[PDB]
RNA sequence: UAUGUUC
RNA sequence: AGAGGUGAAAUUCUUAGAUUUUCUGGAGACGAACAACUGCGAAAGCAUUUGUCUAAAAUACUUCCAUUAAUCAAGAACGAAAGUUAAGGGAGUGAAGACGAUCAGAUACCGUCGUAAUCUUAACCAUAAACUAUGCCGACUAGGUGUUGGAUGAAGUGCUUCCUUCAGUACCUUAUGAGAAAUCAAAGUCUUUGGGUUCU
């Protein structure tokens, strides 16, 4: 029951906040600061992962590493097509942030 | 003879009249002097109002409670 | 005409019962069918028991004992005399 | 029971009372607007129902307010478009899956998931038999992982 | 001074071993069995012929020096069979009687923790 | 045989008697030195013959000849076992027995194998038939025996983890740790074996001899 | 419609060699034709390219695998055991 | 726990 | 200097050292004793440890829905063993086969050996006295002895037993209940004949 819950938090940000998912929007939004929470998928590129740690680390966003790929990351999130890249431009009632 | 039965306390849950086992308390923990509801058979943990302390561990029954406090019911 | 009423066995709640084999000829018998005797008997007799308890040392010797758990078949069991045929009515007394 | 064996009659039993206990000098003015915000946090109405019994001693909302739980959901419009049954069916189904295509081997869990599929068709033939459910709702195999939504 | 030997006996329904080495088991003083001390292709399990079997063991350890003996008591095997032969009994029984002394007594017939298959098929021996 | 000499075998410094036993080879007709054929003998000797106590007589530890010098084996420890009749005689239907075994290494990197074995109790006030243990309250017990053998078999030696064994100090041990838990009766180290030992070291085995 | 009953790929063989020899040739080419999922990428599009190398449509990368499917059993096997440690 | 047909 | 094996033998192994003793390494299968008129599973079936994944059931519930249910032609999943296909494995057992015995004969029972098979993987096959020879759901009808898993209340020493109850699971007795009877707490509540349903 480790990746349930996170699962199950990632669903209801989906349902109340606003997001981003893509490498473009999460680098644009953390660029500017809007990130909350940035979440990788075990599958992403090697250099795009450190581009994006990096970034966050930079605009101080936490990233959380998704335990599965960029296929279980896109049905998480309820799309029908490959994410491995995600931005939470601001929770909604989750607690995801602790 | 089953219309005035009486003792039938020990009798199943769905009796005669089927009325559930449980009910609802008040707690007070000593030196803490706070009000609050409790169920019986609650399954989830619960905490105290006034000062945050630990009262009662969701098991498969009637829980635990614990080891001093004043428990009364609420039926009137 | 349905002889017992276990139907020779101990089968219950079970679907299937492994197997175990008779100590005396071998033959494949259902380990709640099979008849068990667990002899703990003596490595001698008395006799052999006062000559060797004498022949020993430390003065206090015990002889160890045997520790066997045989299994036979119901036709074996029956020819080595285990059990027996027994009447209808007292067929149904266990102990 | 629907499958397998067992009576199993384990319940639980509604007071002979209808009514809001006397002991509840609690007013009704918030009930709803404390179940609204747990729901908006995210909690199915069984497990609303729990909560609130447990952290909150208001038993039987439907004698609190004469209007149940779900019910009270729908008319504030926050009740999902599936039912609560029916998407944790798929749910169990979606795990079932994900762990046979794993383990193929596993003839137990294959005929288990068969169960449970006829368990969800069944209770799906319902809920579109009332109007709960669009009437073109399937339920096919493929995307259940990402129909829960 | 006292100087021990260990007789492993085999009694297996058939010939009775009688192997008396040394402690460590290597290095065997003396074996006899049953089947040269009887001459008619049977009786090699008899008691009669365990006997004479042990008590020529127990000259030749009266002459070899040796004077206490450990018995390490051994039935057929895993597979076989769980019981001692008749020629255990008498054995003993002789090496008791021949004056040698006798210290500790041990079974240490092969118990399968395995269930290896045994002769004959699920219909047993017909016999 | 005519050219057969007899050896003296010795015991550890932590046991009794010192000496249990004799052994012979043959000559030294020189391909064989006739001490490469003592070497890695193997004695089963009883702990009984080896601490002059009969209560002792159900343990038998193997002594594995490793130095000689002139005429007398020196031995070390190899292992031990409880004996086949014990073992039997505290196996009764209506308790379960519970095994465990594990995997261990001393201080001095010698790798062991223990397995211990132990049963439930009846109780004063039981008044049925039947001591069985539920499989999750056998977890734990094996899972807390294997602990407790892991411990106290790596936080020592093994001189001191042999001696010990004598006063079955570990099953005594579990019997404390498990009374909480279930009740246990009797509970031993039933068997003992060497995965593994360390290069032979004489100055090591002559100052456990001395 | 269905265009052959059971031979499926087959069919191109018409009726030559065994019937046994066309099933057997069958159970391989299904898996040898088939496309697997690139775990560099996530997209089911790596496809045989030579008889022992696997490239993805979509990564350009290209795996060494087995003869006629991107992994064999005993590959998996002793990777499992290396991973263990 | 050698074998031992038929009327 | 015999060893195996048998009712007795013989085939067989054995001075090149058989059998036997001890040690080391490898291999495959199996998982004893505990082990039960005990547990789980739809059935077939499932017994060394640990981890992970997965499901089920009972119990407790003042949690949710509110008839969503019962049984089912067709249809579908699973389906012991043997058997088939292809790789691997191949110790022990061992359909075939070969010998040695017994016998009037013995191609059998007994003994020695031994191919396929048994084991794993991936597919077929879909059959068993696949049996409690007893279809599934529901109601009612009687006392006792147990036993497995929960929950309730109380008491010997924080810990163990007794009470009640639910759900399994057996057994004993009893029928002015049934049956042809054996027997059956269902195979009863059937000429005082109709709760529902499928198959034969």
């Amino acid at each position: 029951s480790a990746g349930d819950n996170i699962n199950a938090k990632l669903q209801l940000v989906m349902k109340s906040g606003k997001y981003q998912f893509g490498r473009k929007s999460c680098l644009k939004a953390l660029r500017t600061g809007k990130g909350k929470l940035v979440i990788v998928s075990s599958n992403c590129p090697s250099i795009q992962r450190s581009v994006i740690e990096y970034y966050a680390m930079l605009s101080k966003c936490g990233v959380h590493d998704y335990h599965g790929d960029n296929n279980d990351l896109g049905t998480a999130c309820g799309k029908l097509f490959r994410i491995s890249c995600l931005v939470i431009t601001d929770v909604g009632d989750s607690d995801i942030i602790k | 003879n089953p219309d005035p039965v009486e003792e039938s306390k020990k009798h199943k849950l769905k009796r005669l009249i089927p009325t559930p086992n449980s009910y609802f308390m008040d707690v007070k923990c000593p030196g803490c002097l706070q009000i609050t509801t409790l169920f019986s058979h609650a399954q989830n943990v619960v905490l105290c109002g006034s000062c945050n302390i630990m009262l009662c561990q969701p098991t498969g029954g009637k829980c635990k409670l614990t080891e001093g406090c004043s428990f009364r019911k609420k039926i009137e | 005409p349905k002889k017992r009423r276990n139907g020779g066995r101990s089968k219950h709640n079970r679907g299937h019962v492994n197997p175990l084999r008779c100590s005396n000829c071998g033959r494949c018998v259902p380990k709640d069918k099979a008849i068990k005797r667990f002899n703990i008997r003596n490595i001698v007799d008395t006799s052999a028991q006062r000559d060797i308890k004498e022949a020993s040392v430390y003065s206090t010797f015990q002889l160890p004992k045997l520790y066997i758990k045989q299994c036979y078949c119901v036709s074996c069991a029956i020819h080595s005399r285990f059990v027996r045929v027994r009447s209808r009515e007292q067929r149904r007394v266990r102990k | 029971r629907m499958y397998g064996k067992g009576k199993g009659i384990s319940s639980s039993t509604l007071p002979y009372k209808r009514k809001q206990p006397s002991w509840l000098k609690q007013k009704p003015s918030e009930i709803e607007d404390a179940i609204i915000k747990l729901a908006k946090k995210g909690q199915t109405p069984s497990q609303i129902g729990a909560t609130l019994r447990d952290n909150y001693g208001i038993p039987q909302v439907k004698s609190v307010t004469g209007n149940k739980i779900l019910r009270i959901l729908r008319a504030q419009g926050i009740a999902t478009t599936i039912p609560e049954d029916l998407y944790f069916l798929i749910k169990k189904a979606v795990s079932m899956r994900k762990h046979l295509e794993k383990n193929k081997k596993d003839k137990d869990c294959k005929f288990r998931l068969i169960l449970t599929e006829s368990k969800i068709h069944r209770i799906s033939r319902y809920y579109k038999r009332k109007k709960l459910l669009p009437s073109n709702w399937k339920y096919q195999s493929s995307t259940a992982s990402a129909l829960i939504a | 001074e006292l100087v021990f030997g260990v007789a492993h006996i085999f009694a297996s329904f058939n010939d009775t071993f009688i192997h008396v080495t040394d402690l460590s088991g290597r290095e065997t003083l003396v074996r006899i069995t049953g089947g040269m001390k009887v001459k008619a292709d049977r009786d090699e399990s008899s008691p009669y012929a365990a006997m004479m079997a042990a008590q020529d063991v127990a000259a030749r350890l009266k002459e070899l020096g040796v004077t206490a003996i450990h018995i390490k008591l051994r039935a057929s095997g895993g597979t076989k069979s769980k019981t001692p032969g008749p020629g255990a009994q008498s054995a003993l029984r002789a090496l008791a009687r021949s004056g040698l002394k006798i210290g500790r007594i041990e079974d240490v017939t092969p118990i399968p923790t395995d269930s290896t298959r045994k002769k004959s098929g699920r219909r047993g021996r017909r016999l | 045989f005519t050219k057969k000499e007899w050896y003296d075998l010795k015991a550890p410094k932590m046991f009794l008697v010192r000496n249990f036993g004799k052994t012979l080879v043959t000559k030294t007709i020189g391909k064989k030195l006739a001490t490469d054929s003592l070497k890695g003998r193997i004695y089963e000797v009883n702990l009984a013959d080896l601490n002059n106590d009969e209560d002792q007589a159900h343990k038998k530890i193997k002594l594995s000849c490793d130095h000689i010098i002139n005429r007398d084996c020196y031995t070390d420890f190899c292992g031990l076992s409880i004996t086949r009749d014990k073992l039997c005689s505290l196996i009764r239907k209506g308790y379960t027995l519970i095994e465990g075994h594990t995997d261990v290494k001393t201080l001095d990197n010698y790798h062991l194998r223990m397995f211990c074995i132990a049963f439930t109790k009846k109780r004063q006030n039981q008044t049925k038939s039947t001591c069985y243990a539920q499989t999750s309250q056998i977890k734990k017990i094996r899972k807390k025996m294997v602990d407790i053998m892991t411990a106290e078999a790596s936080k020592v030696l093994l001189k001191d983890l042999v001696k010990k064994f004598i006063p079955e100090s570990i099953g005594k041990e579990i019997e404390k740790q498990c009374k909480k838990i279930y009740p246990l009766q009797n509970v031993l180290i039933r068997k003992v074996k060497i995965l593994k030992r360390p290069k032979l070291d004489i100055s090591k085995l002559m100052e456990l001899h001395t | 419609s269905r265009r052959t009953k059971k031979v499926g790929l087959t069919g191109k063989y018409g009726t030559r060699y065994g019937s046994s020899l066309r099933k057997q040739i069958k159970k391989i080419e299904l898996m040898q034709h088939a496309k697997y999922l690139c775990t560099f990428c996530g997209k089911t599009a790596t496809k045989r390219t030579c008889v022992g190398i696997w490239k993805c449509k979509k990564c350009k990368r290209k795996v060494c695998g087995g003869a006629w499917s991107l992994t064999t059993p005993a590959a998996v096997a002793a990777k499992s055991t290396i991973i263990r440690l």
